[PDB]
């Protein structure tokens, strides 16, 4: 109420609403049709759930700082966004490793060890997301003072550095996974891989790099200006991974 | 993946009709449209049984005499015996259980009119691209991987594990004209090289 | 008035001496016998050269800041050490890539494309080492007094962060490569792979992590305590990659 | 890599002597120590030419009548014709150019005394491990990959591309006794199972 929202917050609430709508549609399609139960669809549904959580968290956070004054709710909803982004970046790695193993294990991928593997990967993704989105609501918080707040106010500075380190470790794995998929494929199938990897790098590098070169005393505009592309990465994930499928399109034209 | 400098029509000397006639004479069957299936034999991954059932269904038709089938593969001895029995029953069917060299495979691709790929799951589909590079019209299941490669203008698409639809597609392809076949071969070559 | 050496400076000087001795031995062995000209031996020789440069740089830097008083000679040697460490890590990555491709490209590895690939890898490794080891000279150093000096005095904070980002990307690539080597091999082989990767990680994560959590005002002791294991890694590389070969050993016994 | 369960002697009911005798009768050769080579034919990667040259050199020896050879592979038609000519010339040589199912390979490994792997280069060596898992004593070139797997107590080592040395190694292995052969087979099984 009192804080008098600023022109850079509405632009983020509307992005949250758009992401929420897109991924709600995708999740409804996946859950409604009982034929979509292969590991590919489980992973692509986990991705959609993560990006729906991120969007709803953005909307609720904007509605809890400028309409319902409450510090507790804002602190709780920052952890939800951290968990949503961590899970949304883990689901991409799970999808890519599934793609590579299906292209490689052409005859072993269709056994019953591809379901145990998928369950293990989902557990790892949604356990890491909760372990690394449990810190704001836990010791590593900067609310009490004397803990050197990071570029995002409630979060600490060690927590954000750990998140950036994990992202750069996981970014390197994707480079090798795509370098292995290129050999199997390899002109029009390399351009698509390049575009899909560029849409991820160009969207997530800005924040994770400013996260290490920034400080609590930096201008507040850079956080908005580098965290907007990260939000827009959850708007193109459904298009790349869900709406480009042909069964999903068939179910959608009804 | 696909070697564009290994799979080409340049390495073949004679014309398409001449190579087809020579191969058919070597196999001891008369001139006609020939359909080739190459792959492993098994229950539910490559679906040779689907092709065999389709051939059995077509046997009762009058036009079956105009079709030639070459089946190459290995696996369950029961399926091998079934294919051998089908070969014995009909003179327009041949089975090759031996392993063939890449040169023979390319010659076959450049000789046979149509390549059948009725697999239940083909994540990538090397066989389709290799057959297309030499100008062979495919008839493949509409599963992931094969659907991306084969468009409506470069072949046929059939539902997986539906022998009736496979037989219908074979019958429909039996009536394509020579000019349409040449156009389809050119389109297939362009699509295969584009990737 | 030359500064008085401390205990840690003497420790680093002797470590540099030992590293120089070991890697000089390895380089002499490889360059002596004309039978060692396969790509593996080229990559191992590059690794040995990088480690020898690092050790000689350590010795000279100690001798250039405490005996030959000089402020312009102790700045070039920091760049030399940065180049040596970057080239050492690049050579490790190249060796791992070559091993993986030899285990995978079983029949196509023995061709001319392998030689061309090895030359490309060497060019990339040393070009990157020189590009990321010329920044201390002019592009980025805190000597002027307005560039937010980093944990290592002559270097800058913006340069020591790019170095860490690159290291974490390379570490992820190494994890993926070792995953595909484990799949091909698979408990002696897995145990050896785990030991060889654990040595590298345990030696290089301390510095690269303290490099992001440290300021210019932190105690100077943490520099030496995190930068000593890197020298130890440069010390144990020849044992893992050179002296464990069964062709180098016969020449050693000669 | 190695299943460690697909390959095992338990899947074969017959004993070593009975299985070997049945396999030799199927190929129409009398009982005796048999050496098997499996792999593609090519100029300088798998090395069937060295084995064929060693066989030709040994042919002039009296003990060559005590050795049986099974050669499985495909490739250059010239080498195939050479192997066929050797098979025709001598009754103790057989060639199988056709492809074989994994069950047939498993049965072979458990029947033939020695498996020859004279490869010029072999980074990993699946063939050696698969043969050892079924108690087959290998005779492999001392190149990378095969050197690690095979020690002094688990087989023989020979210089790469040296027909004379390969023939000498075959002749030396000809004198190994039955008890020593059983001990070597057990050691090979242990090494293959433990090694990953
Ligand atoms: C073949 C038929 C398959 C039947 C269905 C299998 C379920 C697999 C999971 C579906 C995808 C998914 O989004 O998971 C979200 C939940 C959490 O969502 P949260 O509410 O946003 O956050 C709370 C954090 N948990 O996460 C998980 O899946 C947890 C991992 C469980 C995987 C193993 C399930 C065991 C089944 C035997
Ligand atoms: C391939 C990508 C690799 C990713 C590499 C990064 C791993 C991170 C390892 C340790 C850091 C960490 O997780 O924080 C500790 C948490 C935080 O708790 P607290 O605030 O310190 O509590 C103190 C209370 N006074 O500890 C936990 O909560 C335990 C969960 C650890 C989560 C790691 C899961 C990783 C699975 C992949
Ligand atoms: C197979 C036949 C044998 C041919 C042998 C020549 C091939 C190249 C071998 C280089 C190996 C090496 O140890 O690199 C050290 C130098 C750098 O040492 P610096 O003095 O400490 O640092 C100065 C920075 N350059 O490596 C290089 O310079 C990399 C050269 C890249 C080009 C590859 C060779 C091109 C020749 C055709
Ligand atoms: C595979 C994972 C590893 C990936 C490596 C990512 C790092 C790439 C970023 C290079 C940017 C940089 O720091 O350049 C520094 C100098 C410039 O310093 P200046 O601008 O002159 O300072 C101010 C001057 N007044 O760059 C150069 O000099 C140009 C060479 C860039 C070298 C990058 C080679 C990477 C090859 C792998
Ligand atoms: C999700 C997590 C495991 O991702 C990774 C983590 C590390 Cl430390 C290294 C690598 C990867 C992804 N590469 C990978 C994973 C798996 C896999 C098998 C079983 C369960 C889960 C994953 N198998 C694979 N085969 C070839 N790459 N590869
Ligand atoms: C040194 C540098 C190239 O290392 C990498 C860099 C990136 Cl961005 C991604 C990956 C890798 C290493 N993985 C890799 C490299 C090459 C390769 C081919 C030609 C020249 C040089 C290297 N081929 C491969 N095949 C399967 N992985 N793989
Ligand atoms: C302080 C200044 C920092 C500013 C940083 C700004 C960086 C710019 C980021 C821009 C965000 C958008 C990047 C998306 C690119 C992907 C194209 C669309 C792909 C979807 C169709 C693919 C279909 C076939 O695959
Ligand atoms: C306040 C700062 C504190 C941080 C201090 C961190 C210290 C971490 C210890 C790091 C030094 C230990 C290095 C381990 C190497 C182990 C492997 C040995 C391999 C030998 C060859 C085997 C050959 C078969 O392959
Ligand atoms: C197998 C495990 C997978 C782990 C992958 C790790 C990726 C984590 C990287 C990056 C995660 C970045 C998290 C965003 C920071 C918080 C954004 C925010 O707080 N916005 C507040 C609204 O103002
Ligand atoms: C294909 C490209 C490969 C690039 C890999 C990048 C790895 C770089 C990582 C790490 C490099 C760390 C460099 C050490 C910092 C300087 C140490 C120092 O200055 N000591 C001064 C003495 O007091
Ligand atoms: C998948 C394999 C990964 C290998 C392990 C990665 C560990 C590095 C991440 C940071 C560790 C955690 C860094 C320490 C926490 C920072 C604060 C401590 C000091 C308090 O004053
Ligand atoms: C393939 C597509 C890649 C596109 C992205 C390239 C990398 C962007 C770098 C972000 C720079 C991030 C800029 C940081 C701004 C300065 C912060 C200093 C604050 C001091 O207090
Ligand atoms: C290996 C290929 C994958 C793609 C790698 C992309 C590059 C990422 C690192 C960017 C570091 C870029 C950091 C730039 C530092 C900017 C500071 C400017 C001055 C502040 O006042
Ligand atoms: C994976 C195999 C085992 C080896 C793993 C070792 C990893 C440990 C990371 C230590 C981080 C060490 C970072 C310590 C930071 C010190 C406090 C900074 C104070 C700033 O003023
Ligand atoms: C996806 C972004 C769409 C454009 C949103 C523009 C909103 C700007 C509002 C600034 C003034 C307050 O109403
Ligand atoms: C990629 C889409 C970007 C559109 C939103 C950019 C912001 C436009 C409105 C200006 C807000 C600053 O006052
Ligand atoms: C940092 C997390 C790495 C953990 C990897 C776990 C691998 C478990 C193997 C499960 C095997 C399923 O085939
Ligand atoms: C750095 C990217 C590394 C992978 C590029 C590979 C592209 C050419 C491979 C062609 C040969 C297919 O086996
Ligand atoms: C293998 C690692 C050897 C570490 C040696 C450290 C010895 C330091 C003793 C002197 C420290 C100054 O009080
Ligand atoms: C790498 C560890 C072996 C070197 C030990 C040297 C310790 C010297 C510390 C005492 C300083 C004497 O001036
Ligand atoms: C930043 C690193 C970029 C690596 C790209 C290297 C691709 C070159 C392929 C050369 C041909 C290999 O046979
Ligand atoms: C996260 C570590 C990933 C590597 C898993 C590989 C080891 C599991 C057994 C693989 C079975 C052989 O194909």
């Amino acid at each position: 109420p009192l804080p008098s929202p600023k022109a850079w917050d509405v632009v983020l609430c509307i992005s949250g609403t758009l992401v929420s709508c897109e991924n709600a549609l995708v999740v409804a399609i996946i859950v409604g049709t009982p034929a979509f139960r292969a590991p590919m669809f489980l992973l692509v549904g986990s991705l959609a759930v993560a990006d729906l959580l991120a969007g709803l968290g953005l909307v609720l956070h904007f509605a809890a700082v400028f309409c319902i004054g409450s510090a507790e709710m804002s602190l709780v909803l920052v952890g939800v966004l951290a968990m949503a982004f961590t899970a949304s970046i883990g689901s991409l790695l799970a999808i890519t490793v599934d793609r590579y193993l299906s292209l490689y294990n052409a005859l072993t991928y269709y056994s019953e060890t591809t379901v145990t593997r998928t369950y293990v990967m989902l557990a790892l993704v949604w356990g890491g997301a909760l372990g690394l989105g449990l810190l704001p609501v836990l010791a590593w918080n900067c609310l009490d003072g004397l803990t050197t707040c990071g570029v995002v106010y409630p979060l600490s500075k060690n927590h954000l550095v750990v998140l950036a380190i994990a992202f750069f470790m996981v970014f390197g794995i994707m480079l090798q996974l795509y370098a292995q998929i290129c050999r199997i494929v390899c002109r029009k199938g390399i351009a698509t891989l390049a575009v899909v990897l560029g849409a991820f790098a160009a969207c997530w590098l800005p924040f994770t790099v400013y996260c290490l070169l920034g400080d609590a005393h930096s201008p507040p505009l850079y956080t908005y200006l580098t965290l907007l592309p990260a939000t827009y990465n959850s708007m193109i994930n459904p298009i790349i991974y869900a709406f480009r499928n042909q069964d999903v399109q068939k179910v959608l034209w009804a | 993946g696909i070697d564009c400098s290994f799979w080409n029509e340049s390495y073949l000397t004679g014309s398409r009709d001449e190579r087809k006639k020579s191969l058919l004479s070597k196999f001891g069957m008369d001139e006609g449209v020939t359909f080739m299936f190459i792959g492993r034999f098994d229950r539910g991954q490559k679906g040779v049984d689907v092709l065999l059932k389709a051939i059995e269904i077509l046997s009762s038709k009058k036009e079956f005499q105009e079709m030639r089938f070459i089946i190459i593969g290995k696996g369950d001895p029961e399926l091998e015996g079934w294919a051998r029995s089908l070969e014995e029953k009909h003179g327009n069917v041949k089975v090759i259980t031996e392993m063939l060299s890449r040169e023979f495979v390319r010659e076959l691709y450049g000789s046979v009119d149509f390549v059948i790929i009725p697999s239940y799951f083909e994540p990538f589909g090397l066989v389709a691209l290799e057959a297309m590079c030499l100008g062979a019209i495919p008839i493949a299941s509409a599963v992931g991987g094969l659907r991306d490669i084969i468009t409506n203008e470069t072949g046929i698409l059939v539902k997986a594990g539906d022998p009736g639809e496979l037989a219908n597609a074979i019958l429909k392809a039996l009536e394509l004209s020579r000019s349409d076949l040449s156009k389809f071969r050119e389109n297939c070559k362009k699509r295969a090289m584009s990737f």
